[PDB]
């Protein structure tokens, strides 16, 4: 990133790719909250919590 | 731009080996009992790990220590006949792999073979001292039979069997040394697999029917990878439902004492993959020639290539050849039943039998009967 | 090394999209009859050593029981 | 008015990424509802046998 | 009997554009219409209306594996959206993104589409062309390559990955650029009478109308990137294609591998 | 006599190539002998050839046979490949005998 991604085209690329990026981000923390099966975030919910887990 | 899969230098080799590898279209179920073997591997490696990390090899705290494995490291249990029944299972494919080997024709390719009889070898070392390592009744037992056989070679087995064993009988000595042998062997077995591959994907692979494949051939992905993982599952079918319905009906009772010296059990014998073989040396009234039978069982299954008198690869077109071959199967499965019986009235006749048609069958009969086709079909 | 591993000429193939066609077209009805094809081809070849050698294995069974009793 | 499978597919399956957020979310209703009905089923099947059934006579 | 039994069914006058390009005044064309093709006998003779059913696309492949062929020619293509679609002028901007070209370009390295970039950077075809064949609510629309054996799959994979781009990273630059080629190509096509001709009796023939050039020009104005890749993603990601395979084929790969080439996994 | 060759179109059936199009002479697993034998067809042989193995590979995939009237009759069977393999093994004897010597 020193100067050739200083550019609009890079730019709307990037603004291109922010709604799948969020999404692989939201499919990784929804994985890792149920893979490590974390308390404080499965206590919000209204048909997991049952278990505690 | 280019492509990262074909010209990277690392994901060259996964993709020659394992997505655009070109396959014969018409391979069977059979070509998946391989590719099962080598994930059987890797799965008796990851419980072994698991289990090499609550096991202490001395004569004082190594049954202690399965049972602490089986009661108290949680799911202990599970690991621990989950690499049992893994053990057997990995045999239950290899006898499947080599049998579809046999039948298929397979064995022209020479130096696979041969490598593939030495990954044979390994892994049933490797199984005989893990059978060793939990230290029962059987395990010391099994273990003094074994090294006494190789103490009837003459004028060198009593100096080889005192040094495998280090000392005058069988100790925490044999024990540790076993442990870590059992540990090693494995990778070795990884690869000299590798080794396998490397030749056979060198060579190419063989179809059912023993003709040219380049006719009709299909990238591996996504076929035989699809049809891999469903032939993986199956196999964890049948491990699932041998380690959590039948934990113990391939297992040993007598295993399941603590090692006594001085008490010998009514009855010795070694588990179900050992069993034809033990059955073979039996047989011959001659230790230095039993054991000389049975690694000249193994080899002639290993000299199989030189036998070869037929113009026809496979089996497939082979109908008196096909016969003598279930003879043969059907053999191996009356071996395996006289290994596990006495030494009395009528087994030692039934058991000298079928060693002297394994031995007929395997040498004498089948190219016989592939020069008899050879002449019937008009060959020459 | 697709592209040099034979040489075919005059050869057409026609194949469909896994999307515009059945998962199991027909899959009792053309799978019973060839099962019992392969079945007809292969049991005559197959069966005969299993029935000889359970026909031992029940022989030997029941030699073993008779030789364990006490007359004589 | 389409059918069900075709709005799943153009609304859930047609993207790769939420695919899989509802492979993971389907993964976790799974879990809960599976582990339900299997703790169900195995308790059905053992009536007056488990410690959980027989834990009121004795812990008091 | 067959041929007489053609005419009688399918020369007449509701299925008949006379079209003149030129020096041609409108009456003195029209005066001499109504002299020579009054009679034409339009009416129905056997009473059986003669219709245009929808036909069935199929994603499928034929392959002719001839290996004594020098070259191999692959032609891959999905459905067209159809004669009045509007969605068409979009998907001919999409066209003039990915481009055609030949081995006697005098361009080389330094052309705009990256598929011919590539492809001259690494020596992989002979030739490409992309096409948008039209019919009554159907079509093709797709590419054509001829090349060597040796490089198909290769080509293949360039190809499709140029048309996922198309369906996830369109920008304005190459929007306007291929605005620019539809513009010129679509405008200088129409020079001479022989084409103006033929474009106002497909015309009639298909529209129900001569369309404007200007309607031209504010049809391909208003295309921007998003309905771009909106329309790229409607007819191109994620759908069963169509493979005609010629010549040494043998590396040109299964259906399964191009229909997983027909979406991205990262997108 | 004809007993024998009735015997031996028993076992022709009893074989199962001819179930899948193929001939005999198809079924020959390729050495180098072989090889040069297939290398030494002509072109329309060769082709008939590749053809019938190609379809036996597509039926033994699909675990299936030809028709009963499609299979391949012991009549007609002709044997292609026997005097081109019959050159090749008399030219590798005459290379045997001569670097024997
Ligand atoms: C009589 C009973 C009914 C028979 C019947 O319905 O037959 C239909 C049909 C008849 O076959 P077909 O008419 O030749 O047409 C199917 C094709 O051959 C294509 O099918 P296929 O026969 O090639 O099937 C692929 C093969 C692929 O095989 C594998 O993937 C297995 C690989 C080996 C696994 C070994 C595990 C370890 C074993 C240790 C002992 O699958 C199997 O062998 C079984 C798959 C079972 C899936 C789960 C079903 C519940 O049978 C099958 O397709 C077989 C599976 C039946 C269930
Ligand atoms: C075993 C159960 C019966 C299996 C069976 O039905 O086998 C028949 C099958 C016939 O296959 P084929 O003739 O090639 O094809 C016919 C049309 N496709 O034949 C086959 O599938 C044969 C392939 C499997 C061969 C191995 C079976 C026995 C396994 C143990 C072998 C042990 C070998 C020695 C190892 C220690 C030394
Ligand atoms: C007729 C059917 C009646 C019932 C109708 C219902 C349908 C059933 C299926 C019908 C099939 C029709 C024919 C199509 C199948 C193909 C032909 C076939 O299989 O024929 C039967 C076969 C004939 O032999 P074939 O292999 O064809 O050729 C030999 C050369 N003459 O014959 C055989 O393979 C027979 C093999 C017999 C083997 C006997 C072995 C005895 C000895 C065993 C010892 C093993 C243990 C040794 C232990 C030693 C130590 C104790
Ligand atoms: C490098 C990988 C491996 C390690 C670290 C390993 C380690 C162990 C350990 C610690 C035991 C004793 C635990 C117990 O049985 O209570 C054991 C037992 C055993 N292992 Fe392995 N092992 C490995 C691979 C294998 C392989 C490849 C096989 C053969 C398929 C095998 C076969 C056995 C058998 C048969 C037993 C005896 C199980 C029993 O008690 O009945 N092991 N192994
Ligand atoms: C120790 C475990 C073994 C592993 C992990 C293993 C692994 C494999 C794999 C992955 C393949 C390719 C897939 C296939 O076609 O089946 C294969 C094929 C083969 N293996 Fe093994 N193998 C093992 C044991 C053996 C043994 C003991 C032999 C010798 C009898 C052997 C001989 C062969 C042959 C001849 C083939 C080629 C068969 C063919 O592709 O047509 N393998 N093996």
């Amino acid at each position: 990133m020193l100067s050739r991604f200083l550019g609009p085209r890079y730019r709307e690329l990037a603004r291109n790719w922010i709604p799948t990026a969020g999404m692989w981000g939201t499919v990784g923390a929804v994985g890792l909250v149920w893979a490590t099966d974390w308390r404080l975030i499965l206590d919000w919910v209204p048909y997991i919590n049952g278990k505690f887990k | 731009m280019t492509n990262m899969r074909k010209t990277h230098p690392l994901f060259k080799i996964i993709n020659h080996s394992f997505i655009d590898l070109p396959a014969p279209s018409n391979i069977s179920s059979w070509w998946n009992f391989g590719s099962l073997l080598g994930v059987c591997l890797m799965v008796q490696i990851i419980t072994g790990l698991f289990l090499a990390m609550h096991y202490t090899s001395d004569t004082m705290t190594a049954f202690s220590s399965v049972t602490h494995i089986c009661r108290d490291v949680n799911y202990g249990w599970l690991i621990r006949y989950m690499h049992a029944n893994g053990a057997s299972m990995f045999f239950i494919c290899l006898f499947l792999h080599v049998g579809r080997g046999l039948y298929y024709g397979s064995y022209t390719f020479m130096e696979t073979w041969n490598i593939g009889v030495l990954l044979l070898f390994a892994v049933m070392a490797t199984a005989f001292m893990g059978y060793v390592l939990p230290w029962g009744q059987m395990s010391f037992w099994g273990a003094t039979v074994i090294t006494n056989l190789l103490s009837a070679i003459p004028y060198i087995g009593t100096t080889l069997v005192e040094w495998i064993w280090g000392g005058f009988s069988v100790d925490k000595a044999t024990l540790t040394r076993f442990f870590a042998f059992h540990f090693i062997l494995p990778f070795i077995i990884a690869a000299l697999a590798i080794v396998h591959l490397l030749f056979l994907h060198e060579t190419g692979s063989n179809n059912p029917t023993g003709l040219n494949s380049d006719a009709d051939k299909i990238p591996f992905h996504p076929y035989y990878t699809i049809k891999d993982i469903l032939g993986i599952l199956i196999m964890f079918l049948i491990l699932m439902t041998l380690v959590l319905f039948f934990p113990d009906m391939l297992g040993d009772p007598d295993n399941y004492m603590p090692a006594n010296p001085l008490n010998t059990p009514p009855h010795i014998k070694p588990e179900w993959y050992f069993l034809f073989a033990y059955a073979i040396l039996r047989s011959i009234p001659n230790k230095l020639g039993g054991v000389l039978a049975l690694i000249l069982s193994i080899l002639i299954l290993a000299l199989m290539p030189f036998l070869h008198t037929s113009k026809q690869r496979s089996l497939m077109f082979r109908p008196i050849t096909q016969i003598l071959y279930w003879i043969l199967v059907a053999n191996l499965l009356i071996l395996t039943w006289i290994g596990g019986q006495p030494v009395e009235h009528p087994f030692i006749i039934i058991g000298q039998l079928a060693s002297i048609s394994y031995f007929s069958i395997i040498l004498i009969l089948m190219p016989i009967s592939g020069i008899i086709e050879d002449k019937m079909l008009k060959l020459y | 090394e697709f592209g040099n591993l034979a040489r075919i000429r005059h050869v057409i193939s026609y194949s469909l999209s896994p999307f515009e066609q059945r998962a199991f077209p027909s899959y009792f009805s053309k799978g019973i009859p060839n099962v019992l094809r392969r079945t007809r081809e292969r049991i005559l070849r197959v069966a005969p050593p299993f029935v000889v050698v359970y026909l031992i294995y029940t022989w030997g069974n029941q030699e073993f029981e008779q030789s364990k009793r006490k007359n004589p | 008015s389409p059918t069900i499978p075709s709005r799943l597919y153009s609304l859930l399956f047609r993207r790769t990424s939420t695919f899989a957020l509802t492979i993971a979310v389907g993964a976790l209703f799974f879990e809960r509802a599976f582990d339900q009905g299997a703790d169900a089923i195995y308790e059905h099947i053992n009536e007056g046998k488990l410690w959980k059934h027989i834990k009121h006579k004795y812990e008091n | 009997t067959d041929l007489t039994d053609y005419l009688n069914r399918h020369y007449k006058a509701p299925r008949m554009v006379l079209a003149a390009a030129g020096g041609v005044e409108h009456q003195q064309l029209l005066d001499l219409a109504q002299k020579h093709l009054s009679s034409v006998s339009r009416v129905y003779e056997e009473d059986a209306v003669p219709g245009l059913t929808p036909c069935r696309f199929t994603g499928s492949e034929i392959r002719h594996r001839d290996d004594a062929l020098p070259l191999a020619h692959v032609a891959i293509a999905v459905e067209g959206p159809g004669w009045a679609n509007p969605d068409n002028v979009t998907l001919q901007v999409a066209n003039a993104i990915i481009g055609h070209y030949d081995c006697t370009y005098g361009g080389g390295v330094h052309l705009s589409s990256p598929l011919a970039s590539v492809a001259v950077a690494n020596k992989l075809c002979q030739s490409f062309q992309t096409f948008n064949i039209s019919y009554s609510d159907t079509g093709l629309l797709g590419a054509h390559f001829v090349c060597d054996a040796m490089s198909i799959d290769d080509m293949v994979f360039f190809l499709q990955g140029q048309w996922m781009r198309l369906c996830t990273s369109a920008t304005e630059s190459e929007v306007t650029r291929g605005k620019n080629i539809l513009r010129n190509a679509l405008v200088s096509h129409l020079d001479g009478t022989t084409p103006v001709c033929e474009d106002i009796g497909r015309s009639l023939l298909t529209y129900g109308r001569r369309i404007p050039l200007a309607e031209w020009e504010s049809r391909i104005q208003e295309v921007d990137a998003q309905m771009l890749r909106d329309i790229c993603s409607k007819y191109f990601y994620d759908q069963c294609p169509a493979v005609a395979g010629y010549g040494p084929i043998e590396q040109l790969p299964d259906y399964n591998r191009i229909r997983s080439g027909m979406f991205w996994l990262r997108f | 006599s004809k007993w024998l060759d009735g015997f031996r179109k028993w076992y022709y059936n009893a074989a199962g190539f001819n179930k899948l199009g193929l001939m005999r002479d198809d079924t020959l697993h390729e050495t180098e002998d072989v090889k040069e034998a297939i290398r030494r067809l002509p072109e329309d042989l060769y082709n008939d050839r590749m053809f019938r193995i190609k379809r036996a590979l597509d039926l033994t995939m699909r675990h299936q046979i030809l028709p009963k009237d499609q299979w391949t009759k012991y009549e007609e069977d002709k044997f292609y490949l026997e005097p081109y393999l019959k050159e090749v093994i008399r030219e590798r004897k005459e290379r045997e005998e001569w670097a024997k010597k």
